[PDB]
């Protein structure tokens, strides 16, 4: 590796060299930069809706919004700092953008501060058992935002209620809005509560003077599903500027390679994204952003 | 809901030969001045295609199979064909893919449509203040995932009869859950409702549906001035895809100009 003459002697395996021409190596231009292009991320789902909904459903009547066929930037919520608690199971919150999912649901409801501990896999309580239960294999996410300055009312917000007693425990993601009187004894309740009978639902005491444990918390549960069906929702992909006339590594929306990109005069069709040579080799591409 | 067109009589399954029709771009790849082979689902040349007629009692609207994929050659004057149905049971039991054209824009939906016995997108009092707009193809639907709308368009909903000057050919294929669609529009001179010659079909929309489809049905519109409605002149065809091998002659501008069935 000192000089080309010495590289000759190593190839020929001779300390002496005769007159002529000898091949010794293979020159190759190493890539300098790396291009990454990906089309715009328009048509985002309104994930801010459930996080900042004008009105929330009750706990026993927990609503659900489906999220699919869109790009969902999960790092916006993580870095938004508009929440009281945030915790994801199985996958970190900053890493969800690198994943694709078949279906994602948003179960929104409001609870007290101390009741947030029950929303997690393997928990039990008034909320976990009779109102809203999660499976032990829950690998979703849970976000909580204190709404004491928003949802509390003088005398308690009676529009938000929850179940205190039930004849049996709920299942994962089960919902029940029945007003059946919880029976304990053998006698019939006759539709009214009392001795060994109790109306299971009760209203919340969300007043402006509540504490950290009793104040209202706008909670949303984000469960992710990976099924046989193809992915309908994914995170956003990064992009950069467009380099030209320089050897780089290509990473387009669905293509990879290495070569010198340069303008051309080819005429693609409107629904034609990339090209091929006579030997099925790539020789031209359309930028995902600019046509 | 349950009542159907009592003035409906089914014609026998006539057949005609498809000379060189039904060739589409199997991929979004550009190729210039070459001749490439490809093994995919195509319509074999000079095959038989089921003829169908939709006019007031020669009005055909049966349920066909959709095992491998089919074709349409929709040529008409009154724009009777407004959309299609695709599904296994075509009721609330299984999911069903719905495509409709309401004379202002195309709309695609996947819901548990409990379809009627004789669904149609009709219009009534088409004499004054028509405005070219729709004026109940299913009874109920719930728990559904997909919705889509493309660019708008204007359709003529007036009752007319005569010769046709337009051919709108379509293809429908299920690609590993993706419901791919191809289409083309060209002027014609009507002969037997099956114009001839070669023309390539371009991709229109890709749809991640994921439904296991086995049947389909047309939404033939009806009009009057469901049991006693009229309909203008219209006809169409139905093909059947098969796993053939084809050559594709691309020109300089990436356009396919000829083909060969191997």
């Amino acid at each position: 590796a000192l000089d080309p003459l010495s590289e000759t002697k190593c190839t020929l395996k001779s300390f002496t060299v005769e007159k002529g021409i000898y091949q010794t190596s293979n020159f190759r231009v190493q890539p300098t930069e790396s291009i990454v292009r990906f089309p715009n991320i328009t048509n985002l789902c309104p994930f801010g809706e459930v996080f900042n909904a004008t009105r929330f459903a009750s706990v026993y009547a927990w609503n659900r919004k489906r999220i699919s066929n869109c790009v969902a930037d999960y790092s916006v919520l993580y870095n938004s700092a508009s929440f009281s608690t945030f915790k994801c199971y199985g996958v970190s919150p900053t890493k969800l953008n690198d994943l694709c999912f078949t279906n994602v649901y948003a179960d929104s409801f409001v609870i007290r501060g101390d009741e947030v501990r029950q929303i997690a896999p393997g928990q039990t309580g008034k909320i976990a058992d009779y109102n809203y239960k999660l499976p032990d294999d829950f690998t979703g996410c849970v976000i909580a935002w204190n709404s004491n300055n928003l949802d509390s009312k003088v005398g308690g917000n009676y529009n938000y209620r929850y179940r205190l007693f039930r004849k049996s425990n709920l299942k994962p993601f089960e919902r029940d809005i029945s007003t059946e009187i919880y029976q304990a004894g053998s006698k019939p309740c006759n539709g009214v509560e009392g001795f060994n009978c109790y109306f299971p639902l009760q209203s919340y005491g969300f007043q402006p003077t509540n504490g950290v444990g009793y104040q209202p918390y706008r909670v949303v549960v984000l469960s992710f599903e990976l099924l046989h069906a193809p992915a309908t929702v994914c995170g956003p992909k990064k992009s950069t500027n467009l380099v030209k006339n320089k050897c780089v590594n290509f990473n387009f929306n669905g293509l990879t390679g290495t070569g010198v990109l340069t303008e051309s005069n080819k005429k693609f069709l409107p629904f034609q994204q990339f090209g091929r040579d006579i030997a099925d080799t790539t020789d031209a591409v359309r930028d995902p952003q600019t046509l | 809901q349950c009542v159907n067109l009592r003035t409906r009589t089914q014609l026998p399954p006539a057949y005609t030969n498809s000379f060189t029709r039904g060739v589409y771009y199997p991929d979004k790849v550009f190729r210039s001045s070459v001749l490439h082979s490809t093994q995919d689902l195509f319509l074999p040349f000079f095959s038989n295609v089921t003829w169908f007629h939709a006019i007031h009692k020669r009005f055909d609207n049966p349920v066909l199979p959709f095992n491998d994929g089919v074709y349409f050659a929709s040529t008409e004057k009154s724009n009777i064909i407004r959309g299609w149905i695709f599904g296994t049971t075509l009721d609330s039991k299984t999911q069903s893919l719905l495509i409709v054209n309401n004379a202002t824009n195309v709309v695609i939906k996947v819901c548990e449509f409990q379809f009627c016995n004789d669904p149609f997108l009709g219009v009534y009092y088409h004499k004054n203040n028509k405005s070219w707009m729709e004026s109940g193809v299913y009874s109920s639907a719930n728990n559904c995932t997909f919705e889509y709308v493309s660019q708008p368009f204007l359709m003529d909903l007036e009752g007319k009869q005569g010769n046709f000057k337009n051919l709108r050919e379509f293809v429908f294929k299920n690609i590993d859950g993706y419901f791919k669609i191809y289409s083309k529009h060209t002027p014609i001179n009507l002969v037997r409702d099956l114009p001839q010659g070669f023309s390539a079909l371009e991709p229109l929309v890709d749809l991640p549906i994921g439904i296991n489809i086995t049947r389909f049905q047309t939404l033939l519109a009806l009009h009057r001035s469901s049991s006693g409605w009229t309909a203008g002149a219209a006809a169409y065809y139905v093909g059947y895809l098969q796993p053939r091998t084809f050559l594709l002659k691309y020109n300089e501008n990436g356009t396919i100009t000829d083909a060969v069935d191997c």
